[PDB]
């Protein structure tokens, strides 16, 4: 009658961590500098497209003025 | 079949392990729940050592013996086994 019988006990492995608090806290740090970076660049990209969009009146009203003169001068002479 | 089922209360139960084989055993083959598509089969060599609770109509209840045979008997085993 040496029949014997067993029950059982579980154990959970540890979940999947211990690696994600160093590398992680540095990515994110790095992810914010990116972010204030491209804000920054954001806003020094729009102030040169509101610059380049004032040099075009200019540019335009400068080539006008040299056009009529031109045709003024001419029509003068002959 | 001798080898599991054998009369409830007479061995030392196998540690309370063959009694509640037996009784699942028991269960499974007639119970509440009807089944009617199932067909068992059983072959020992020790027929006085099986529970008589499972040798009753409605359960395996078809009972055959094979013995020696006889003259004729031997006559077509040696015709099947020289062909």
């Amino acid at each position: 009658d040496m029949r014997n019988e067993l029950e059982e006990m579980q154990r959970r492995a540890d979940q999947l961590a211990d690696e994600s608090l160093e590398s992680t806290r540095r990515m994110l740090q790095l992810v914010e500098e990116s972010k204030d970076a491209g804000i920054r660049t954001l806003v020094m990209l729009d102030e040169q497209g509101e610059q380049l969009e004032r040099i075009e009146e200019g540019m335009d009203q400068i080539n006008k003025d040299m056009k009529e003169a031109e045709k003024n001068l001419t029509d003068l002479g002959k | 079949i001798d080898a599991i089922c054998k009369q409830r209360g007479s061995m030392a139960g196998s540690t309370g392990v063959h009694d509640t084989v037996v009784n699942q055993l028991l269960s499974k083959i007639d119970g509440v729940e009807q089944l009617n598509n199932i067909l068992v089969i059983g072959m020992t060599n020790r027929p006085d050592l099986i529970d008589e609770a499972l040798l009753r109509p409605g359960r395996l209840e078809v009972k055959m013996e094979i013995g020696l045979p006889d003259e004729k008997g031997r006559l077509q085993i040696l015709h099947i086994h020289t062909a």
